[PDB]
Order: structure tokens, then C-alpha cells, then sequence
């Protein structure tokens, strides 16, 4: 959520 | 865990994930290739030659520099992303962890494979195409003097271990699963593969280090100077958020929110 795009290279 | 197993498991994968080994930077460093030599890079001109022979963007140096370890960090912090993935139990974690684990993790990993692409006289750029040396960045100015030359004075250390790429990728793998991170939710499950991690760690320093019988005992407490290193390197980045009036890419901005 506060971590974009973090998030979208784990996912 | 078959604790061989999981330590041949993670050195496929940190092959997989790293292009630029300890093994083939030492190769470089030694001399011990299949050249020709990197390109030394000791001032200015020779930065601006290593540009043209060979490879918004400041025409001043220190800038120049900071903006090009920026831009391998960004590509370090997917790399590392990428491994973390192949660590066994990792991806079932809940979301939320492995954003923490890496956010807090990053810098620590970054430093410890650093210290791979360093000698007491300089660091591999480029991919090991360049070499630029550790009294050249010591020179440039305020603030960004200061900026590498804590990275080597811990990879001098650490570099004396003699770690190779299969202690290496277990260790990281180590640092990911760090049940101590700000923020974790679930803390169990992350010790619980830090365990088997450690375990493997162990076994493979003790089987292949066998003259150094307590070096997993030496590697366990670098974590002081590695985490030292970061909050200094946090503070100068205060330092430059005032002095410079500079630009971070996103994904560090992300990194460095509320950390
Ligand atoms: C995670 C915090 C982050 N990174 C670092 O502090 C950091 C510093 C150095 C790093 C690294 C990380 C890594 C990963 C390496 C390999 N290096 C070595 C390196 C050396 C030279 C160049 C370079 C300089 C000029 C032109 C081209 C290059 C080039 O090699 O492309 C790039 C990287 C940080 C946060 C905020 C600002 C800057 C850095």
C-alpha cells in the first residue's frame, strides 16, 4: 500500500 | 531440511539471480582472467574517458557518481527481490513481511555483496568493465566524500573472512529473513525459516572453511558493522536531502519512507 512498487515486484 | 540441499538450492538461485559473482569480481581483481584489464578510473578525465571508452545526468562528479550508485541500487533491490522469491517458505509469508523483510533488508544484502566488487584500493563499476578507485571517491567534495568510503572499511573486514558464493548466498539469505525487522506481523514463521537457514549456514562454513572452525560465529557478528554502515550511511543522506538542492528514484524514495 505505501510501498508500490515493492509490491508489484513480489507479486 | 536437508541442509545440503537447501545450500545447493540457494547457490543455483543466486547464480541465477546475481550476474556479478564474488568468484568472477575476484577473477577481475586478481588479474586472474581473460581481459583486458578494467578501465582505472582516478579523476575526471578519466571518468569522462571511461564514459567514451567504454560503456537527467550531472556534469558534476560527485553527482554523477552518487547518481550511478543510485541506478545499480535499483537494479540490486530486484536482483535481490528476485532471490529472496526462490528462498523456501518466503512467498507464503504474508504480503506485508516481505515488503518489511526487504525494505529493511536492502541495504544490509547490498553492502555484504559490495564488499565482492572491492579490493583495499578500489571497487569493480560497470560491471566489472571499470575500476574506480577508493582515494578518488575519498576526494570528492563535501558531502560526498564520506559516501563510499565507509562501504570499504567494512568490506576490508569482511572481505577477510574469505567467504565464497555458496556462504554468501546462504548468508543473504539469512539477512532476509530477519525476525526483527519494525513492522513484522507474523514473527514466527520468519525465524522458523531463519533456523533451517542458519543450520545450513553453519554446516556449510564448518565443511568448507575447515581451518576457521568459529567463522560462523565471526560472521554472525559483522551484523554490528554492517548495520553501523547503513545508519551512517541514512545520516548522510539527511545531509544530502539539506545540502543539495539532489533527486532520488522512486524506488529508494520508497525504500527510505519511514524507515
Ligand atoms: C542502498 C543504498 C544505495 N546504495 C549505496 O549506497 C551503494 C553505493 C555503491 C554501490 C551500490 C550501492 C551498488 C549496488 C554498487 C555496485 N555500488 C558501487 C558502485 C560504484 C560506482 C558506480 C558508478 C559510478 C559512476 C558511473 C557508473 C557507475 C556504474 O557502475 O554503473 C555504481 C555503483 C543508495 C541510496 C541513495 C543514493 C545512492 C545510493
Amino acid at each position: 500500500e505505501r510501498h508500490k512498487i515493492l509490491h508489484r515486484l513480489l507479486q | 531440511a536437508d541442509l545440503r540441499a537447501l545450500a545447493k538450492h540457494l547457490y543455483d538461485s543466486y547464480i541465477k539471480s546475481f550476474p556479478l559473482t564474488k568468484a568472477k569480481a575476484r577473477a577481475i581483481l586478481t588479474g586472474k582472467t581473460t581481459d583486458k584489464s578494467p578501465f582505472v578510473i582516478y579523476d575526471m578525465n578519466s571518468l569522462m574517458m571511461g564514459e567514451d571508452k567504454i560503456k537527467e545526468q550531472s556534469k558534476e562528479v560527485a553527482i554523477r557518481i552518487f547518481q550511478g550508485c543510485q541506478f545499480r541500487s535499483v537494479e540490486a533491490v530486484q536482483e535481490i527481490t528476485e532471490y529472496a522469491k526462490s528462498i523456501p517458505g518466503f512467498v507464503n509469508l504474508d504480503l506485508n513481511d516481505q515488503v518489511t523483510l526487504l525494505k529493511y533488508g536492502v541495504h544490509e544484502i547490498i553492502y555484504t555483496m559490495l564488499a565482492s566488487l572491492m579490493n583495499k584500493d578500489g571497487v569493480l563499476i560497470s560491471e566489472g568493465q571499470g575500476f574506480m578507485t577508493r582515494e578518488f571517491l575519498k576526494s570528492l567534495r563535501k558531502p560526498f566524500g564520506d559516501f563510499m568510503e565507509p562501504k570499504f572499511e567494512f568490506a576490508v573486514k569482511f572481505n577477510a573472512l574469505e567467504l565464497d558464493d555458496s556462504d554468501l548466498a546462504i548468508f543473504i539469505a539469512v539477512i532476509i529473513l530477519s525476525g526483527d525487522r519494525p513492522g513484522l506481523l507474523n514473527v514466527k514463521p520468519i525465524e522458523d525459516i531463519q533456523d533451517n537457514l542458519l543450520q545450513a549456514l553453519e554446516l556449510q562454513l564448518k565443511l568448507n572453511h575447515p581451518e576457521s572452525s568459529q567463522l560462523f560465529a565471526k560472521l554472525l557478528q559483522k551484523m554490528t558493522d554492517l548495520r553501523q554502515i547503513v545508519t551512517e550511511h541514512v545520516q548522510l543522506l539527511q545531509v544530502i536531502k539539506k545540502t543539495e538542492t539532489m533527486s532520488l528514484h522512486p524506488l529508494l524514495q520508497e525504500i527510505y519512507k519511514d524507515l
